[PDB]
């Protein structure tokens, strides 16, 4: 589910997905 | 950044990793 492109909360959410409880940080302008 | 990688071109789980803390 992570090979495509991913925007906005669908990016998030693999973030989410992925990251586990490591949780993540999501820095869209940097 | 992420949004240039994963939005404006295909992702990778290496790169979405690189986010996880």
């Amino acid at each position: 589910f992570v090979n495509q492109h991913l925007c906005g909360s669908h990016l998030v959410e693999a973030l989410y997905l992925v990251c586990g409880e490591r949780g993540f940080f999501y820095t869209p302008k940097a | 950044g992420i949004v240039e990688q994963c939005c404006a071109s295909v992702c990778s789980l290496y790169q979405l990793e690189n986010y996880c803390n």
